[PDB]
């Protein structure tokens, strides 16, 4: 029974509003208007200068649109018309018509500078690369929505008798790889049990926000739990595991200051580095209004924290260790991803070098500040523990100093073992 | 049902001091109620 | 869920005293409801090899797996199996499994090499060609049990696990799993007969089989023939929709979908599937089985709508060299699977790829020269990259000058130095 | 739907009294018991030199209780409290909340003797050190189980559409190893009295237990009643679950035929060959607070068919053929799992060689019943396969001899080519 609705990354429900958002890419935003027969599609761009917002008049209602800087993939899954759009006018708009069995439906559609993907909800998985060209075609889980990165492609699929799962890939020169197939995506479903987001469920029944990848490549995903999950160590599937870094409803109660606002909402746009790229939407429609506001940039936040608690000490106040606990965990994800990226992806921006050791200082600043409340706490192991924890010998020194000054001399030992250990490994 | 149970059972043929106290009470037994 | 028993390849009865058990390239068990006993006909395409003998089954075994070697039947409510070697050399031994309350044969896998029997509760189950134990395991719920050359493959779907498949190869030291319980990317089903198929194949997949060469093979209710490509491969493993008998069918049809026409595959001769094709309502093939209409292979890349607004369906000269392009390229890659795995299993699967690089090639410049008219330099520059031989960078830049458009002459002639150099 | 509770490997529900095992296992079993408003914890060790039973008030009314050698785990799921206890009580009795969002509700704890695991609703893995620092927070498919044996942790993720799933994976002071992730756990969920619905309640997954082997492999015990072991988990290309036990059955012989219903095998932890289990013999499923004296049954292949018993006794009676393949099964797999763990990890006792030298000695002769039966029937084709699989030469002098008394020339030949091949 379930309805394969078309959908694009951060695009948005028509609503009684004709106008709406095909899709949200962070370098620009697909809004689509129906006009009598026809839709007035505004390729808006939040960089005009590099791709000027040019204006076309699609009377093929292109549902699934996908932004990107090589172009935009305008095409309508009910009559199978692909309709890319290169920002460069030296590629004209290439177009396909793909086959369409009984009830076949264009799930998303996915496009990259290496070549372009098409979900059919029938499962049979379609892509084609630029220009038009035909690349592979096969059958997998029926395609919910398609992220993909240069090469990177992570696709999720879901059936009533498959359950939720996600397809990552990437295309490895011999063939496609698939880093993970079809695994269980731990991501939350969207519950029935609110008109607008019924609209928007009408519209995405799965309740996902987006799909983005990070500006890393990393997959990342923002739906109803208004959270981020970031599949930490993709490139190893073995040890990969999805984080929630960010939790949009947390975040917005916080700065809201215990001031629990129902009209605020959140749209994803993309993951700059730490800050997530979304639109803080202010109104009933949890999604964006043709008047697009200006895109909301919020560092992630590890969601290791008790809303009971920060309301019972308190724009939220929160306990200095505990914010300190925090700083600490997502100091250790980032500096984590950070290093994959250089070493498993390789260094791209070149800057990663001082993100990681201002990372390794941030991690190691907080392990003291958490050690010298184990002090006051008197907790030798724990002490001992954190001060293990450290990954420069600096910091081990300054918790020497701290041990000192909180008179463990037993731990202070400790640590000058420790430090032994380590220069002299 | 070939008999094989004497050919397992030669495949299987491949002063302990707890005897000693067994063979101790049983003696004590007998001379007890011996005449 | 129904959880029947299901042979590969095998028909109901249809309210009738007649069926078949299976069907496969080595026979078709055609079964008699004889009374309360069966005289289960078991049919041969090549008698030949071995005598139609048409023994009388008085358990009625429902599941019946067919391996030249031996026709096996057993009986998911009772339980006994009745192992039936295509050999009088060998006799038909016959065994009794221990069946737990509602655990039920769903289907049995019977191989020269081993014996493999699966049932409902998902308790696999095995034995040896004579029927002495290999080893027990639980898995999930059993829908579909193919194995040849010890190739154990098989489906599992679930109220909770759902549609999975286990696929593996009965290593000597153990059985190495290729796909563990993987998902399955079968569509599964939502007249009459349709309804009557799905009554005794509520699984929707019509037929469980690997490919000539030993690929794993399937014909869903979806009507299309699936081939996991790359299979050897676990993390390049694809299922591969080679077939959509549907739109087969329609092209021979004159753009005319006609439901009486109904495909039986028994098994994939290569590059064109070995099938029954029954014209009638119960999709099933009929007790007149209909002769083996062996279809060749042919990629659903031609759109439905498209083709019949073209207009045997008339084809685009583009969309056909695709689809030969698609098929050349499936074909050519599972080819060199196999022969780098299985080898030249037939002598002649090294002229087969030969002959596959040729006509792949050969699409490739007609696509090339397709592009060529569109004008489109990166276009056909591609389809140039596509190319293998060096035959095929002369003809490409000899169309690039039938099109006069020297900046692809000019790429297509580096591409040549860096290949023939290099 | 289904509901997401707290569970605790071989819980038990309070049922109509006010008392109930929080969890039980090899090393003890924690009970509570409700006293006005405040409940009484009380940790009972079963090996008394080892430790000291104590016992506590608890007013949070944790009623998520993890066991282990070096401590317990006591957490509140609708409060997200989460205390540890020492047991060697050098340390204090660290304790933390963890962030609970709505709905979100602990689903059970696991307990590293160097880590700490705490399982949501919401499938929020959460780890804190032993002194409850915290090490991650990660979104997975709900898990309702939580076992952790060692640095071994075994994980049951479950959901409404990601199904039944589970992951294996030892963390250890370092070099954390994930041997599966999520893949699916072939295990039967009940069927859906009044007692069998309220442990659904208590339990809505129906796992009777789970937990480790003595050795080290993970164990399961579902609703089936059936105790299936990760045959080669060590190694997830060969990985396997298979059923050693199916306690239906071995009731059902034991009590000579008789189809019992009261009895009711507890899963409390597997030694090697033999399962510690409690047999409630009464209408709640689950054992009372008097915790008797737990049993002990050998594991069992489940090749028995039920209606050739029946057909023996019309004390039960087995064909010796159908024994000896049973026991061929058992000692395979056994010597199976033995060798691997040995190779693999060693032994903590030295026995564990001559153990498997005695049950490779078990298997050639099982190989060796069968062999004679197959001759009995003439089979000289499946009695000269029998003796393929023989692993012993001299088993194999024994296999020509039985030939010889059967009166197979042809399969005396055949096993003397056999004893030049395996010279060979």
């Amino acid at each position: 029974k379930f309805r394969y609705m078309p959908f694009s990354p951060a695009g948005t429900p028509f609503g009684f509003t004709d106008r709406r958002y095909l899709t949200m890419n962070e370098v620009g935003y697909v809004s689509t208007v129906k006009n009598s027969e026809q839709y007035s599609i505004t390729v808006s761009f939040f960089d005009v200068g590099r791709f000027r917002e040019y204006h076309f008049e699609d009377l093929f209602g292109y549902d699934l649109c996908f932004l990107n800087e090589k172009g935009t993939l305008f095409g309508q899954s009910k009559t199978g018309q692909i309709q890319y759009r290169p920002h460069d006018s030296i590629h004209s708009n290439w177009t396909k018509i793909i086959p369409l069995q009984a009830g076949e439906r264009i799930t998303s559609v996915a496009a990259t500078p290496v070549r372009v993907i098409v979900g059919t909800s029938l499962g049979y998985f379609r892509s084609f690369n630029q220009f038009g060209v035909p690349f592979a075609v096969e059958k997998t889980s029926p395609i919910v929505a398609l992220t993909a990165q240069n090469y990177r492609v992570f696709s999720v699929h879901y059936s009533q008798f498959h359950g939720l799962s996600y397809s990552l890939s990437e295309l490895g020169t011999s063939s496609k790889r698939y880093y993970k197939r079809e695994c269980p995506l731990p991501m939350s479903l969207p519950n029935i049990n609110k008109d607008a987001n019924l609209d928007y469920y009408n519209f995405n029944p799965m309740g996902i926000k987006s799909l983005f990848f990070s500006s890393y490549g990393d997959p990342c995903i923002f739906g109803s739990d208004n959270t981020l999950l970031l599949l930490s160590k993709w490139r190893s599937p073995e040890e990969s595991k999805w984080l929630p870094i960010l939790d949009s409803n947390m975040e917005i109660w916080k700065m809201s200051g215990g001031k629990e606002t129902t009209d605020i909402h959140v749209w994803p746009l993309a993951l700059a580095y730490d800050t997530l790229n979304c639109i803080l939407v202010k109104g009933k429609h949890i999604w964006p209004e043709f008047p697009l506001p200006l895109p909301s940039e919020m560092e992630i936040r590890m969601p290791v924290f008790v809303k009971s608690k920060l309301l019972e000490e308190n724009e939220i106040q929160i306990p200095v260790s505990m914010a300190a606990e925090e700083e600490y965990l997502r100091s250790k994800v980032l500096s984590e991803l950070l290093t994959d990226t250089l070493e498993n992806d390789g260094e791209m921006y070149g800057n990663e070098n001082e993100v990681l050791a201002a990372l390794n200082g941030a991690y190691d600043k907080a392990l003291l500040r958490l050690f010298a409340s184990a002090c006051s706490d008197q907790n030798v192991e724990k002490a001992l523990s954190l001060a293990h924890e450290l990954k420069q010998d600096r910091a081990l020194t300054a918790a020497v100093k701290i041990s000192e000054r909180a008179e463990l001399p037993s731990l202070v030992k400790k640590i000058n073992n420790i430090r032994e250990a380590r220069y002299e490994q | 049902d070939i008999n094989i149970d004497d050919i397992l059972a030669e495949l299987d043929k491949e002063v302990s001091p707890q005897q000693d106290f067994s063979d101790l009470m049983k003696s004590w037994k007998n001379e007890r109620c011996s005449p």
